[PDB]
């Protein structure tokens, strides 16, 4: 029974090393993100939470009616 | 919810008339067009939360 | 089985609720459909988002 | 009205949501409003009776004072900044009124009333196109100015919209009205999680819409309006009653269905936010909705109600016209909870 | 309705039961008040004086009820010394339910509003005490 | 809005130039096979509805269906890739520029560590 | 987990595919099949579980309750097959498709490595459970019975799932493994309280608990004998699963939240029993047996010690054996005289022999009787029970002996005495359920032979 | 005829080849886990001459 | 009356068209192939085949490694006059304690 429809202990054993392996890291990586995601929104200095200002490409420069813009 | 057309095709459908600091006719110029103009260029490129701050 | 599975257990956890949740259901459901007076009523929401929210 | 009137009114009123959501100024923005309640009041008044009249009336009334309040908070922002671009708000009170408005055109409680009646009004058609379109344009303004929203009015006004809604949907039996407490109940849940994530919003309203699409155009195929209307179908064509059983099952927020995504990530994203009474509050209420929605299964497809002798006939005659889209979103509405990680591409 | 909270919070938890009790009057005469003002919007009465006494009955309950509350668990608590306590909230809650209860004269409502109001309460001091936010502010 | 306003982020693009550096979905991916399984599903809802006979009628339209299903599918699942791989990007990136945010720990073994014992009886 | 998961995907085609009559003979030979391939999976461990993938393990508390639904699914479908001859062909492919959906979610639970994905699927197994009730039960009262088991359910599980997503944004994981190696205590605090209380109710709505019960005894009387028989041998047993697995996370205080539960478990086996003891319908009696055992493996749950839970493994694989057998008979009997009534069908011993044989085997395996499993489990409870306190003893010979009392005064009132006059339709047992009867009975004879295989990963 | 036996008993190869298949995707899924592969402080050691992995 | 409602049929019973039934099915060859199909494989195939397959299931559980295991710490420890059972289940050398 053994031969032929089960594998060894080593198997299951270093597949289960392999998964605590990748769900460590995940747990890991979702904390880390939560703590991201809070600096970010809190400081507004990352590439999240930019929400749009006003383009300075929109003001004209040129000399206007007044010397005093 | 914004699906930034005129951005994306390079149009001006509103953004002409979003701000007093930009093109007038006649070069009129708004009443605190230099107090505008200062607040733009600072805000410019650092987000509302910086922009605020 | 009388006094306690049959009465008092579904007195208190199920037939409440449910008694409660069909009063309340009675109570918003029963409108004339009155624009005057919903439309009061959205004049004293106005006035108390103004006043009591800061 | 004539076919050529009717596909431009469509196409004026979908203009006019175009404009809302393409528009960087407020102006525009109120513009596309105006253009929207003027070119779907006809739509409403398209089969003429005096119910219809009467919704077109009551819907005119309530969008003209939301389209009112929404300038003044525009015109009192201008006044405290000078600003047209549609960004943070910088009142605290043009942004109360503008919360407000927005609240009053989708509905949210206390705003409500005008959605059953109406909904009730107008018919099948127009109270689709109604929910669905008029959903989505003030959702997205909210969406745009989500920054600024005070969390606790916008969330005062959710959770009022999801036991309305609830408490609605348990008493009443026509069909157009419990559709309506429905939408109540999904715009709360959506305004919930508005001030904290859009996305999960627009993950809302995308399975809102698809659930309510199916909905619809099963009642459409059925040309049934009333509860015992309903309970004709399964005696003329049972798989439709079928559909309509998971449908209204996968509405009511069960595993593994799709509506159980939107509750479960706007769950999930409040918690993430030390929100928790929240979040408890919102699942528990919906246990009413799921409740009329079981009642309405019950009439439906779960029993045979008793039925006529010109059903006869009618099981002789074959339906005509095909509705567009309608497997897709009965298959859309049901089957894509294993599909959850797509918000990402949403986002 | 925040300025009144923060004035009944001011006042400490197992001190100045007078100033405990007057606060939470107030407090339930708003919410009475408001609740008057919808009721009198959505259904309304037949005449000017049968809108008073209706507003006057629902005004007198809240407050009642809260001033019941107030003197309750202030008093429980002051009597024994434990202020931080969720049990004296508890029985000022089910204080207020019993209130309820003879103002509707029904005793069904008063047990069922004592006993749903007990635990809201005892809920309500254990967020005080724990840090729980019911409109939390937005982050992450 | 966390993603929205990204800086360089084009308007109205499905799928940007820096998203063919990341791996295509493949395809037999099974997301892909349960996106075709979608079609399938809803063929045979449209053979049921229109009366037809459910799984012999109309194989030209249910196998439109299941292409339909699939093509959409394998881009949107090109759009969720980038889109976690961009989420990724930042969340590294932010971590790396700031240190005193996120700095190292020193490593105690369970022989150090003091852990309160409670027993079960 | 795939080979045993993929072939019941596979009924289902095969099911909607198959001829008019030849439905039940499929269905039944592939579900035999699949309960032979399952039966492969209690080849365990002696140190760890078996981590077939990322998303699905086998454990010594998986594998036997795997291994009994998909043993119970045919005996499902022969029951089926006896009530539904009427019926049309879609109508029976769909009910064999709902006992097919409920059979694949239940091995998706139990073998489910996240406490969200065993959430999803376990939340998932109402719906088939929900519509077969509600659209095959015989009676009225099905439809109520349907919204108080769905509403009881979902009250109790949604503070679960807030719970869970809480638990995964504070700790990083949800998965079983992490969250086993990387527990923390739980200090006592009203937070630690409410989320103890969140998980605990929703498993106790699913035992049930003593005062959260009510839903039972409505679906189970009113459900057709197939939605009867998964209700009280596997659907009950989710709840223990659950609190055997969430427990992990809990302590310490497991030690100071379990006394209310373990004082209604008690005192309400006790209550259940004397109910039992003045049953009119024989549906009810079993309900409420089912109900009071329940209790007895909530006791062993909450004082939460190795023997205690071997026991609480051996007492729930043999409950829902013995249930399963139970409901068969009396659905017989109603199947004869088309009445639930106890004392309207007697003299049924003089009247069908081999039946009385098998309700006589049946209500001995429903009280302790050595050596069966039964008593196994509920002699490793009461050992437990004792260690924790010395009066538990007192109220577990009450129960077992209230226990014998309902059981065998059942077994007289149907089987024994002078038969009913005017009833003359009685025909002779069925081949198919003398088969049922014993098929529902010797797999537990050979459990009693061989023990280790369901006292669970704590042997 | 014989075509109708084939016609009829068809169904009776779904659950096998469903197992088959199922076997097969548990070897995928198992060949994606060897990251650990004779790299265990308990089980590793030296291979074989006639050995590339120690288990599959 | 308040419907046109079909009366309620009388119980149909197996054995009045088919003396030697086994209640699987009306037709007399699908139900004898029903009880065939049935008794054959739960039976014999999953009773008995299942059963020596448990009965014959290797011991994975290391019942008897541990106990050979058990013996031989058992004579080596009696044999220099250790302790059959330590005290402590690891080393306080390497546990360091709280000053
Ligand atoms: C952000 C800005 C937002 C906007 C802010 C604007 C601010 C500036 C405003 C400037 C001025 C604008 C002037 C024009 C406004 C529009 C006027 C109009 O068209 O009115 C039509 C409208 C109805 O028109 P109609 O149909 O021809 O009239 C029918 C007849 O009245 C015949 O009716 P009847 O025979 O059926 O009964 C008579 C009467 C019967 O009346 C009643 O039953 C009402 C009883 C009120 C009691 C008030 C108690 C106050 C207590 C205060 C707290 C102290 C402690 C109290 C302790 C307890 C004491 C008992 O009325 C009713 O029954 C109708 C139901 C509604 C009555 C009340 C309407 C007001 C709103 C609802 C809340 C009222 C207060 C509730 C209590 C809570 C207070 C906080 O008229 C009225 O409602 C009353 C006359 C107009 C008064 C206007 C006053 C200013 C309002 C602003
Ligand atoms: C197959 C398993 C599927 C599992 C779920 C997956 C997702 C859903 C499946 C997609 C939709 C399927 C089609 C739906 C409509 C079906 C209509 C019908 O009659 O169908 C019979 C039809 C044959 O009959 P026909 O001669 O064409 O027409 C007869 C008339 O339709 C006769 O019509 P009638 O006039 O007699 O109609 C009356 C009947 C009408 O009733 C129906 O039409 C029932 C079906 C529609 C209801 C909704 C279906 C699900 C839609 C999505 C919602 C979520 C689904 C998952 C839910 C999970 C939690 C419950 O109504 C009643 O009996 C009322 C009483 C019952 C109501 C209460 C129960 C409702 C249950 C709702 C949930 C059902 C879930 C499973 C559905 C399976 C359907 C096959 O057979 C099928 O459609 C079988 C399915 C397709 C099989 C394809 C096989 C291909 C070859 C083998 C492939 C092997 C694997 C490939 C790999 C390689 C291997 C080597
Ligand atoms: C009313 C009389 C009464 O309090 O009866 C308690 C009594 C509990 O049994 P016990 O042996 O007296 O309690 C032991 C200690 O006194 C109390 O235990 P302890 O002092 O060791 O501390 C543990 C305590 C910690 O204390 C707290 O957490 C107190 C703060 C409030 C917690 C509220 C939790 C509500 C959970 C959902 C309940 C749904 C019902 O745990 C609880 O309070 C557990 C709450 C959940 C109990 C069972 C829920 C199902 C009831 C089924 C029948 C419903 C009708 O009965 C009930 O709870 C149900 C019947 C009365 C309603
Ligand atoms: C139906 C709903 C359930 C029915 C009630 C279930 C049993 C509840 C029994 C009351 C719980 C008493 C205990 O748990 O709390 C005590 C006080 O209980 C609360 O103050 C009252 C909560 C509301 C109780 C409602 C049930 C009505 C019982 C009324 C009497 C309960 C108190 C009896 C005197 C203590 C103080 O215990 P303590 O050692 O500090 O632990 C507190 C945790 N700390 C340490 C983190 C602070
Ligand atoms: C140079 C020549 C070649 C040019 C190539 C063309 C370039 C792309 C052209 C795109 C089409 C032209 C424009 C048409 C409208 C654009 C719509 C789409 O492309 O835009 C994207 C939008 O993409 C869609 O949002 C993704 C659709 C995802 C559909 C599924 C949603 C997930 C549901 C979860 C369950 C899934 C179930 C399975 C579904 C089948 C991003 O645009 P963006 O300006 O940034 O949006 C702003 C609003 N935001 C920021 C709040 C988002
Ligand atoms: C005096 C009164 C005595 C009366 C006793 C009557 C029984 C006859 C005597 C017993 C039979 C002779 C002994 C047989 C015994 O040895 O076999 C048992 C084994 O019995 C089987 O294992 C029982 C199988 C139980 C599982 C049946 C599954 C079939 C499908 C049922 C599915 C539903 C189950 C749901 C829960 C899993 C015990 O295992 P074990 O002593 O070591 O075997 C020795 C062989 N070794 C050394 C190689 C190990
Ligand atoms: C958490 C669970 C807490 C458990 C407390 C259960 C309440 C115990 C009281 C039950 C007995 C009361 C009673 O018999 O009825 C009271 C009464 C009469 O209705 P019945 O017709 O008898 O209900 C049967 C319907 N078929 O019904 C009520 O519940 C009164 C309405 C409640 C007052 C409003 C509640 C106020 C609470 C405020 C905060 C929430
Ligand atoms: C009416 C009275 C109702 C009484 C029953 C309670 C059900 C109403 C739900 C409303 C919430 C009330 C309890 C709120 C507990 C809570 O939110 O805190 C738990 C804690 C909060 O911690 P933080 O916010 O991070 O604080 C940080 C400290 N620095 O979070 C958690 O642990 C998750 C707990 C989920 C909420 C559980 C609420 C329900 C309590 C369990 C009851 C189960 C009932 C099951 C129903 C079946 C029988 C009816
Ligand atoms: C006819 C009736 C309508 C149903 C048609 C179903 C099949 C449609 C697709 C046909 C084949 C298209 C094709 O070329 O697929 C190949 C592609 C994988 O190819 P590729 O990955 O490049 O090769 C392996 C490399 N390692 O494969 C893929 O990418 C897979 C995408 C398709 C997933 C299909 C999921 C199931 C769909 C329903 C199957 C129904 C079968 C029974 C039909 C009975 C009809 C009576």
């Amino acid at each position: 029974i053994a031969r032929t429809f089960y594998d060894g202990p080593e198997k299951n054993y270093e597949k289960t090393m392999a998964i605590l392996q990748i769900e460590a890291e995940k747990a890991e990586l979702r904390l880390k993100e939560l703590e991201v995601r809070r600096l970010m929104r809190a400081r507004g200095d990352g590439p999240w939470y930019q929400y749009p200002t006003i383009d300075k490409a929109l003001i004209d420069h040129s000399p206007k009616t007044t010397p005093d813009n | 919810p914004f699906f930034d057309v005129q951005k994306r095709l390079g149009l001006d459908l509103d953004r002409w008339m979003t701000i007093q600091s930009a093109e007038q006719p006649h070069k009129i110029p708004g009443r605190c067009h230099a107090f505008e103009k200062e607040w733009i260029e600072c805000a410019h490129g650092i987000g509302g939360i910086r922009a605020e701050k | 089985s009388s006094l306690l599975d049959l009465i008092w257990l579904e007195t208190i956890l199920p037939k409440t609720t449910s008694f409660i949740q069909m009063k309340m259901s009675i109570m918003v459901s029963n409108q004339k459909g009155l624009i005057k007076l919903y439309f009061l009523s959205f004049l004293i929401t106005i006035m108390i988002s103004m006043t009591l929210f800061n | 009205m004539n076919p050529i009137i009717y596909t431009t009114l469509i196409m004026t009123v979908m203009s006019g949501t175009m404009l809302v959501m393409i528009s960087s100024h407020w102006l525009l923005i109120w513009i596309g409003f105006e253009m929207n309640l003027l070119a779907m009041i006809p739509v409403l008044m398209k089969n003429f009776n005096p119910r219809a009249t009467e919704a077109a009336t009551k819907y005119f009334l309530t969008q003209a004072t939301a389209s009112m309040m929404l300038m003044m908070a525009i015109i009192i922002n201008l006044l405290y900044s000078g600003q047209w671009t549609i960004t943070k708000m910088f009142n605290p009170v043009a942004m109360t009124m503008m919360t407000m408005a927005l609240a009053m055109k989708l509905g949210l409680s206390p705003f409500h009333f005008w959605v059953p009646e109406v909904t009730q009004g107008i018919s099948l058609q127009a109270g689709l196109l109604l929910l669905t379109w008029q959903k989505l344009a003030p959702l997205s303004v909210l969406c745009q100015i989500s920054q600024s929203i005070n969390p606790n009015l916008m969330l005062t006004m959710a959770m009022l919209s999801i036991l309305i809604g609830g408490w609605g949907g348990l008493n009443q039996t026509q069909l157009r009205k419990i559709m309506a407490y429905s939408s109540i109940a999904h715009m709360g849940w959506m305004t919930a999680v508005l001030p904290y994530n859009t996305t999960m919003t627009i993950l809302n309203l995308l399975i809102y819409i698809t659930m309510t699409l199916a909905m619809f155009m099963l009642l459409i195929h059925s040309s049934a309006t009333t509860t015992l209307s309903l309970s004709h179908t399964w005696n003329k064509m049972p798989v439709i009653t079928s559909l309509m059983m998971v449908t209204l099952l996968s509405m009511g927020g069960l595993p593994p269905l799709s509506g159980f995504m939107p509750k479960w990530m706007i769950i999930q994203e409040m918690t993430k936010n030390e929100s928790i009474i929240m979040p408890t509050l919102m699942a528990m209420t919906a246990l009413l909705n799921l409740y009329f929605y079981m009642r309405l299964a019950y009439s439906s497809s779960l029993t045979m109600f008793p039925s006529t002798n010109n059903m006869k006939m009618k099981w002789q005659f074959e339906h005509t016209k095909q509705m567009k889209l309608l497997p897709t979103m009965i298959v859309l509405s049901t089957l894509v909870l294993p599909m959850t990680p797509a918000l990402s591409s949403l986002n | 309705a925040k300025t009144l909270l923060h004035k009944y919070s001011d006042i400490p938890e197992g001190t100045e039961c007078h100033r405990k009790a007057y606060a939470s009057t107030s407090i339930g005469g708003a919410t009475g008040l408001i609740v008057s003002a919808y009721s009198i919007a959505l259904k309304p009465p037949a005449s000017f004086l049968e809108g008073v006494a209706r507003t006057g009955r629902y005004t007198f309950t809240s407050a009642a009820i809260g001033a019941i509350f107030g003197l309750t668990s202030c008093i429980s608590a002051q009597v024994r010394e434990k202020p931080d306590d969720p049990l004296n909230y508890f029985i000022g809650g089910c204080a207020g339910g019993l209130t309820l209860g003879a103002r509707t004269r029904s005793y069904g409502i008063g047990a069922a509003a004592c006993a749903y109001m007990g635990l809201t309460a005892a809920l309500v001091k254990m967020g005080q005490l724990e840090g729980w936010q019911v409109f939390a502010e937005p982050k992450v | 809005t966390m993603m929205s306003g990204r800086p360089g982020r084009v308007p109205l693009q499905f799928l940007p130039n820096e998203a063919r550096s990341l791996p295509p979905p493949k395809l037999t991916d099974p997301r892909l096979v349960y996106m075709g399984f979608l079609g399938y599903c809803s063929g045979l809802i449209d053979n049921a509805i229109r009366r037809r006979p459910v799984v012999s009628a109309g194989l030209h339209r249910q196998l439109l269906y299941v292409t339909s299903f699939v093509f959409f599918g394998y881009y949107l699942l090109k759009r969720q890739d980038y889109m976690y791989a961009l989420r990724d990007h930042d969340m590294f990136a932010y971590v790396k520029s700031h240190p005193e945010d996120f700095p190292e720990k020193d490593k105690k073994t369970y022989g150090e560590i003091l852990e309160e014992f409670h027993p079960v009886r | 987990m795939l080979k045993i998961i993929i072939p019941t995907t596979m009924l289902l085609p095969m099911t909607w595919m198959s001829k008019h009559n030849m439905i039940w003979i499929n269905a039944t030979v592939h579900s035999l099949l699949i309960s032979l391939i399952s039966l492969s999976l209690l080849n365990q461990l002696g140190e760890n579980s078996l981590n077939f993938s990322l998303t699905f393990f086998s454990d010594s508390l998986s594998a036997p309750l795997l291994v009994l639904t998909t043993w119970l699914l045919p005996l499902m479908l022969m029951a089926s097959q006896s009530h539904l001859s009427k019926e049309t062909t879609t109508r029976k492919k769909l009910y064999i498709t709902m006992l097919i959906l409920l059979q694949l979610f239940l091995i998706m639970t139990f073998t489910a490595t996240e406490l969200i994905l065993f959430y999803i699927l376990f939340e998932a197994t109402l719906v088939p459970t929900l519509i077969i009730i509600t659209r095959w039960g015989n009676q009225t009262e099905r439809l109520n019975a349907g919204l108080y088991f769905l509403f009881y359910t979902l009250a109790g599980s949604l503070p679960l799932l807030v719970a869970l997503v809480y638990i995964q944004n504070t700790t990083g994981s949800l998965n079983f493994l992490i969250i086993h190696y990387w527990s923390h205590p739980l200090s006592n605090s009203w937070s630690n309280i409410f989320m103890w209380l969140a998980c605990i109710m929703a498993f106790m709505v699913k035992m049930p608990l003593y005062g959260l019960h009510l839903w039972l005894p409505k679906a189970h009387v009113e459900a057709p004998i197939a939605g009867s028989m998964v209700l009280a041998a596997v659907l009950l047993k989710l709840g223990g699963y659950g609190m055997m697995r969430i427990t992990t996370i809990l302590n310490p205080l497991t030690n100071y939240m379990a006394y209310p539960f373990l004082m209604l478990s008690m005192w309400g086996m006790i209550m259940t029993s004397s109910i039992c003891l003045r049953q009119t319908d024989l549906k009810s009696l079993i309900a409420y047996s089912s109900v009071s055992h329940m209790a007895l493996v909530i006791v062993a749950i909450m004082i939460q010690t190795p023997w205690s839970f071997m026991g609480a493994t051996a007492l729930m694989i043999a409950h829902g054996l013995t249930s399963s057998m139970l409901f068969c008979l009396a659905n017989t009997n109603y199947e004869r005289v088309h009445s639930r009534t106890m004392i309207l069908a007697r003299g049924l011993q003089t009247l069908l022999p081999l039946m009385a044989t098998w309700w006589l085997v049946a209500s001995l395996t429903n009280l302790a009787l050595p050596p069966s499993i039964n008593l196994i489990g509920e002699l490793f409870i009461i050992t437990a029970s004792f260690s924790w306190s010395n009066i538990t003893i007192i109220l577990m010979g009450m129960n077992m002996m209230i226990t014998a009392l309902y059981s065998l005064y059942m077994l007289i009132t149907t089987q024994r005495g002078k038969y009913t006059h005017h009833i003359n339709n009685i025909k002779p047992s069925f081949t198919r359920e003398n088969a049922l009867m014993a098929l529902h009975i010797l797999p537990l004879l050979l459990l009693t032979l061989n023990p280790k295989m369901i006292l669970g990963p704590l042997y | 005829n014989v075509l109708q036996i084939v016609r009829d008993h068809w169904v009776h190869i779904l659950v096998p080849v469903g197992f088959v298949f199922g076997c097969y995707l548990d070897r995928r899924s198992d060949e994606k886990l060897t990251a650990f592969r004779n790299k265990s402080l308990l089980f590793k050691r030296e291979l074989r001459p006639n050995e590339e992995v120690t288990w599959k | 009356i308040r419907l046109q409602e079909d009366p309620d049929p009388e119980d149909e019973n197996l054995y009045e068209k088919n003396p030697d039934s086994h209640g699987y099915d009306k037709d007399p060859i699908v139900d004898l192939w029903n009880m065939r199909v049935v008794f054959f494989f739960g039976f014999s195939i999953v009773l008995v085949l299942g059963s020596t397959f448990v009965a014959y299931l290797p011991d994975y559980r290391m019942q008897e490694w541990a106990r050979r295991e058990a013996e031989r710490l058992v004579k080596y420890r009696e044999a220099n006059g250790l302790p059959l059972m330590e005290s402590n289940c690891f080393d306080p050398n390497k546990i360091q304690l709280p000053e």
